[PDB]
RNA sequence: CUGGGCUACACACGUGCUACAAUGGAUGGUACAAAGGGUCGCGAAGCCGCGAGGUGGAGCCAAUCCCAUAAAACCAUUCUCAGUUCGGAUUGUAGGCUGCAACUCGCCUACAUGAAGCCGGAAUCGCUAGUAAUCGUGGAUCAGCAUGCCACGGUGAAUACGU
């Protein structure tokens, strides 16, 4: 159950915007199988030579995931913010079990 | 009247401590007192609240309070 | 005024009424004054107060005297959500 | 006994203010005029310092009387228009204190 | 006691002169006085019920005979034959000291005391009273309640419509 | 320029204040500071009111007078483990004060009403000595309005093997 926060500046946050927003980054519950409830800060922002930026705080317990982003259009960005989120949970989590167990 | 299956009734003397209110009616409670009253009723002197001697409905009570009239307060209390 | 020396009543609105007796309910007054506890002379009358963008019109009873007139007219428009 | 039941074990200065429209500071008076001690059990009283405390009790309002005259006010308020009235009448803050957080005391859980 | 002897003394003659009634026994009275309570709530628990029937045997005198539904209502988790109610009914000189107990120091104790409904009479001559607290009567104590519950007392007169009713009524004092 | 709004409200989050009582509540007596402000300003004694406050005008352009009685602490009585003599939200009535004006939308007082709450899940924050903890005091903005901010003092701990 995660709750999303958009801070939209220089942009008008649109219900298509959100509802694209929600469901990509939904997707990374396949991997934390318990997520606690947390709030998720995302920011976008768009330049003047049509430049679409994307940051994204997810403050797991032990967990502190960030992605930071500049690409063309806005819908790039969010497919290819996902990229930078899903190594930094596979890389900790595969840290934490495997140098336990020697 | 069957006997043996009904609680003891003896007869007992009111007295309402508001008032003074002398009154005959026996009860089922014993209350343990013992006064005689109209030729002889000894019996327990059961005290009690008011009685309807006193009351609102059963007896004639007049104001026990006041009345309001706003504008009469307001004028009052503006001057 | 909320002490011994009020109460408190504005001027333009306080004599509109007071030479609208003759009226007797024949008139609307369209006032602005909102701070104006509601008088005796008062009763009878229907008011139009402004209510930051329009006029609303409030007739005034008995019970009515020693409030404000803002007190009848509502101002933010709330329907739920 | 006076009005309602009073509890037995405790005193009478604490044991008077279980009847709605009685507090704390009141029942020094009603004590006073009564001319018997704030530190006397509430089964100790005799039918004389009982009696004058009813008597004295009863110039004073009580409840009932005193729990229809206010639900009244609150009824004057409801249909005359005022802008308490909508707060009684929804069940949100009457007086001046904000509604963004905080006001779940009156609005419930 | 004597309340029965006021009411052959002064009230008949009252109701003689103020009804014109041809003979004598046409002038009402007061038939019998039924009290009625419900323990529905008693379908699980069966000692509340019993707590209710010594409350009645204490306060009236006689002991109340306890009463059986006659309906299984699913609604109400019912089957025939469970032991709902209580009743004891007074007849004579108890209905009259009763009575008598019941205008002159029960009424005076109800929290709300603004005077019984005068639209309480069922058409045809009989009142019904609907007290909803257990010790309105003087007799129980506070401390021995242990639930607080109704009850249904019931006046049974001869008077053949409403009004002479509420006329003998008045004359007794309701 | 007047009026309204920035004070909305099914809700979510952050930062604080008050509590969930006996090392405590209530009643009576009494001791101990530092740092600051005051001239279209501070405002004492006296008198009145239960109270917030009112009249009054002393002295002070201030190591001189006022703000200004410090509170926890100490000493006696009472309450006797309860949603209570804990807690105070909420609300009805009656008042005070500033301001031309207190309804939206101010602060304080008197009476009465008496809510959630009996130590807080997962998680998480601060602090190494006059520190944490706790209790009072003052100042800027200011006609009025701070549980915020910036400063002052009173009482006063536990622990640190170690990386
Ligand atoms: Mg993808
Ligand atoms: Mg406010
Ligand atoms: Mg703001
Ligand atoms: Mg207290
Ligand atoms: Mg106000
Ligand atoms: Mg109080
Ligand atoms: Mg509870
Ligand atoms: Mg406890
Ligand atoms: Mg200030």
């Amino acid at each position: 159950m995660l709750k999303y926060n958009i801070r939209g500046e220089n942009i008008e946050v649109t219900e298509p915007i959100r509802d694209y927003v929600e469901k990509k980054i939904d997707k990374l519950e396949r991997y934390f199988t318990e997520t606690p409830d947390a709030n998720v800060h995302v920011n976008l922002k768009v330049y003047s030579d049509k430049n679409a930026k994307v940051e994204v705080t997810i403050p797991l317990p032990n967990l502190v995931l960030r992605a930071e982003e500049t690409s063309g259009d806005l819908y790039a960005s969010i497919d290819l913010i996902v990229d930078k989120l899903e190594r930094q949970i596979r890389k900790h989590k595969t840290k934490v079990n495997r140098k336990f167990r020697d | 009247m069957k006997t043996g299956i009904h609680p003891e009734y003896r007869p007992v003397v009111f007295v309402d401590t508001s008032t003074d209110f002398k009154f005959l009616s026996g009860s089922t409670k014993s209350s343990s007192e013992t006064i005689k009253w109209e030729d002889g009723n000894e019996y327990p002197l059961l005290r009690v609240e008011i009685s309807s001697d006193s009351h609102p409905f059963y007896t004639g009570k007049q104001k026990h309070a006041t009345a309001d009239g706003r504008v009469d307060r307001f004028n009052k209390k503006y001057g | 005024r909320s002490l011994k020396k009020g109460p408190f009543v504005d001027d333009h609105l306080m004599k509109k009424v007071e030479a609208a007796a003759e009226s007797e309910k024949k008139q609307v007054i369209k006032t602005w004054s909102r701070r104006s506890t509601i008088f005796p002379t008062f009763v009878g009358q229907t008011i139009a107060v402004y209510d930051g963008r329009k006029h609303v019109p409030v007739y005034v009873q008995e019970d009515m005297v020693g409030h404000k007139l803002g007190e009848f007219a509502p101002t933010r428009t709330y329907r739920g959500h | 006994i006076a009005g309602v039941d009073v509890p037995r074990e405790k005193r009478i200065v604490i044991s008077l203010t279980y009847i709605y429209g009685i507090g704390k500071q009141t029942a020094k008076e009603v004590l006073a005029e009564a001319g018997v001690s704030e530190d006397t059990r509430t089964r100790d009283l005799t039918e004389e310092e009982l009696g004058k405390i009813r008597e004295i009790l009863d110039r004073i309002k009580v409840e009932g009387d005193l729990r229809r005259e206010v639900n009244l006010n609150i009824k004057r308020l409801i249909e005359i228009g005022s802008y308490r009235g909508m707060r009684h009448r929804r069940g949100l803050p009457v007086r001046g204190q904000n509604t963004k957080n905080n006001a779940r005391t009156r609005k419930g859980p | 006691n004597r309340l029965k002897d006021q009411y052959l003394k002064e009230i008949v003659p009252a109701l003689m002169s103020k009804f014109n009634y041809d003979s004598v026994m046409e002038v009402p009275k007061i038939d019998k006085i039924v009290i009625n309570t419900g323990v529905g709530d008693a379908t699980a628990n069966a000692k509340v019920l019993d707590s209710a029937v010594e409350e009645l045997a204490l306060i009236t005198g006689q002991k109340p005979v306890i009463t059986k539904a006659k309906n299984s209502i699913a609604g109400f988790r019912l089957r025939e034959g469970m032991p709902i109610g209580a009743k004891v009914t007074l007849r004579g000189e108890r209905m009259y000291d009763f009575l008598d107990k019941l205008v002159t120091v029960s009424l005076p104790r109800v929290r709300d005391f603004r005077g019984v409904s005068k639209k309480a009479f069922d058409g045809r001559g009989n009142y019904t009273l609907g007290v909803r607290e257990q010790l309105i009567f003087p007799e129980i104590d506070y401390d021995q309640v242990s639930k607080v519950r109704g009850m249904d007392v019931v006046i049974v007169t001869t008077a053949k419509s409403d009004e002479e009713s509420h006329e003998l009524l008045t004359q007794l004092g309701m």
